[PDB]
RNA sequence: UGUAGGAGACCGAUAGCAAACAAGUACCGUGAGGGAAAGAUGAAAUAGUACUCAGGAAUGAGCAAUUAAAUAGUACCUGAAA
RNA sequence: ACAUCUCCCUAGUGCAGAUCUUGGUGGAAGUAGCAACUAUUCAAAUGAGAACUUUGAAGACUGAAGUGGAGAAGGGUUUCUU
RNA sequence: AAAUAGAAAAAAGUAGGUAAGGGAAGUCGGCAAAAUAGAUCCGUAACUUCGGGAAAAGGAUUGGCUCUGAGGACAUUAUGUU
RNA sequence: ACGACUUUUUUGCCUCAGGGUGCUGUAAACAUGAAAGUAAACUUUACGAUCUGUUGAGGCUUAUCCCUAGUGGUAAAGUGU
């Protein structure tokens, strides 16, 4: 959700020239004397975000398990990692239980419920068929600029402190 | 302005004297009142 | 009646507001918090505490203040809000 | 309202209105005053005071002027004036001529040079 | 025209002299000048709204009270339409 | 104070309208709006009632081409106390 | 104290800022905005009525600190006071 | 924008505090420290931008950060059917 927004934000129209008397973000010209009504297809001010959306065909890269002590660890990097970042996720902290690692972007905010559904028809594509082999999963901080990866590593790096 | 002559002085004191409301002892047996900013003397 | 000693983070309460209204808002937030906590109609804010809030001018109020809240019934219910001088804010507790 | 008292008080004190202090206690007694003789009495007692002034210190300037005397801030980035505006051309000329002419007269008059040598020099 | 009379098949308060009145006034224009709005309680106020209660005070109400009449209460006749 | 159809003279005699004249009044509407000039806060007093009265404490601004002193024009008791 | 206050903080407006890589290719128009700008030291063309052009163009430098050097006035015959 | 929406109201929640994660960049203070020189003794004592040490220090880090049933809190008692 972003609130009720202007035409540029909501619909992506080009701004009016620098010259414009009543502002650059002033609307698209509706036009038509006949028909004698606004054409609904015109872009216009109102809500941005909070829309229902189906993302389709997102690949599962990994299903994590709470039971696994090495859940976000890999065969390549064997140090103890669970999916929870260094200092936890911003606004979410510890991931409590089992988890889905899904390719790319997902609609809505963190903290939101998300519904996963099987595809309407089975998928025979290369990308569908393919077996993922992960090499590494980051657990660096996203609270900061993620300069470090684990609490042990931070202790080893600094050493002495007050 | 600050400077004035006898006729102006007398008239201004006259206008001041005049302005005062009607006496209530007469009334029990009307008014024209001037407010300085709203109505100027026009002399 | 009771007298209790608490810490108000004003930086948190003044977070959204502009330089010009920052110290006024901080005063209002103190009054509102004390009022809410002691749940009183009348809240009285001491001059020493006021001087402390306004000390660094409009831009930069104290980020944390230790306030003394006194619930007092003499209806004649009110609370008085006063500052108690303190150095470090580390380890402070919200008891009587 | 202390209006009346503050106008009289300023004349009694011989000082600005903004520097007059009325005691917040016994304010009724102060407010009851209605003559300059009364206001004088209040000041004499100590219920109306002229404030101590805000008056700036020369201290910061004295340090800076001492530093200027030490030659420290006379560098290029502390110049905005022309060399003439910094030190005037006429003044320098006038100094050299007057000191030299005083010197020449004193040598001639004391008879350490002659009139001829003096006039040429 | 000024003053004094007598008049009327005239007008009856947006009419009629600009003026039924504290009007050639208020007010406006640098000034020459321009120039209004503006009558009605009742028979009698030497009948003008007493007194009480509730009201900070305005005011309201009264089992209280003038008048034949107060939804006649002095910006008071009747009191149309919007 | 009112009528006259019994008859007849007389008329400034019949309004929806003139972007009519004059006066009142709506819908528009609790809306447009109350947008120059850095900032006020705390406690008290007054009083029936205080963001904008008064006092005190803070914070600030005008910044000597001043929201400072004096004066002219012009205004004319605006002064000042109660 | 300004003909108001409070609370919220999105559009939109208005006075502002700031922007990767490009650099007028947008638009009638580099309009807007920005770049430039003070001093000292250098250096300065076409052209000219020889007066100018000219701050041309084009460069460099500039803080803080601790010093070094130069510039007066008085009175002892080379020395002092300041 | 405001309605509206998401919530929670004692196995919680808020509040601070602690701890985590960070962000900044080495605080004040003191040194019988050094430092271009300065002045005053015959190598010491006054003065000195500065730099180094104590010192990855000191600060800030929830408001729309994370964890903690750690502190203290947790009211009105109103209204429609």
């Amino acid at each position: 959700g972003h609130g009720t927004k202007g035409v540029v934000s909501r619909y992506g129209v080009k701004r009016l020239p620098r010259k414009t008397h009543r502002g650059l973000r002033k609307v698209a010209c509706i036009g038509a004397w006949h028909p004698a009504r606004v054409q609904f297809q015109i872009p216009r001010h109102g809500q941005k975000g909070y829309f229902h959306r189906t993302e389709r065909n997102k690949k599962i890269y990994r299903i994590g398990l709470k039971t696994d002590k090495n859940s976000a660890s890999t065969d390549a990097d064997i140090t103890e990692k669970k999916i929870t970042p260094m200092g936890g996720f911003p606004h979410y902290g510890v991931v409590n239980e089992d988890f889905l690692l899904l390719k790319g972007c997902v609609a809505g905010t963190k903290k939101r419920p998300i519904t996963l559904r099987k595809n309407i028809v089975p998928q025979v594509s290369r990308d569908a068929l393919a077996q993922v082999s992960l090499k590494f999963i980051d657990t660096s901080s996203k609270i900061g600029h993620g300069r470090f990866q684990t609490s042990e590593e931070k202790v080893k790096y600094y050493g002495p402190l007050k | 302005g600050s400077i004035k002559r006898f006729r102006l002085k007398q008239r201004l004191g006259k206008c001041r004297r005049q302005n005062r409301p009607v006496p209530h002892w007469y009334r029990l047996k009307n008014t024209k009142r001037r407010h300085w900013r709203r109505t100027k003397l026009g002399l | 009646p009771v007298t209790k000693f608490i810490t108000i983070n004003l930086s948190k309460l003044t977070h959204k507001v502009c330089y010009k209204r920052k110290a006024p808002r901080a005063i209002k937030e103190i009054r509102s918090i004390a009022g809410k906590l002691m749940h009183t109609k009348d809240v009285r804010l001491d001059v020493k505490l006021n001087k402390f809030i306004w000390s660094k001018g409009v831009r930069n109020p104290p980020k944390r203040v230790r306030v003394k809240l006194e619930r007092k019934r003499n209806e004649k219910m009110y609370t008085i809000v006063e500052h108690v001088m303190v150095d470090s804010y580390k380890g402070l507790v919200n008891e009587c | 309202s202390l209006t009346l008292q503050k106008r009289l008080a300023a004349s009694v004190l011989k000082c600005g209105k903004n520097k007059i202090w009325m005691d917040p206690n016994e304010i009724s007694e102060i407010s009851l005053a209605n003559s300059r003789f009364s206001i004088r009495k209040l000041y004499k007692e100590g219920l109306i005071l002229k404030k101590p002034q805000k008056v700036h210190s020369r201290a910061r300037v004295r340090l800076y002027k001492l530093a200027k005397r030490k030659g420290r801030h006379m560098g290029i980035g502390k110049r905005k004036g022309t060399k003439n505006a910094r030190t005037n051309q006429k003044t320098l000329w006038i100094k050299r001529q007057r000191v030299l002419r005083r010197l020449l007269k004193r040598l001639r008059d004391s008879k350490k040079v002659d009139r001829h040598l003096y006039h040429s020099f």
